[PDB]
């Protein structure tokens, strides 16, 4: 079963780089509702 | 005395027999090539 899931992992190393920059990217999107006037972030 | 006897003859093929043939050696094939590879059945699992 650990091989089987080898079959399948070059799947997921991809997806969880969209993971990476979707969390980046969304990194830089909060960084910048910073600076508008927000009262959420307090 | 054909005219009320004899059965009723079947328009078989035995084509069944040839499905088998071609599919004993989809899986000789396949494993042959698993071989080749050193990737074998218990590789993939």
């Amino acid at each position: 079963t650990l091989q089987s899931s080898h079959i399948t992992e070059w799947l997921f190393t991809i997806h969880d780089d969209v993971k990476k920059r979707a969390l980046e990217c969304f990194l830089e999107t909060a960084k910048v509702a910073l600076k508008g006037r927000n009262k959420k972030f307090q | 005395g054909a005219l009320n006897n004899a059965g009723k003859g079947m328009i078989e093929t035995n084509i069944g027999n040839y499905i088998q043939q071609q599919i004993n050696l989809l899986e000789f094939i396949k494993m042959e090539m698993a071989d080749v590879a050193g990737i074998s059945k218990q590789r993939e699992g």
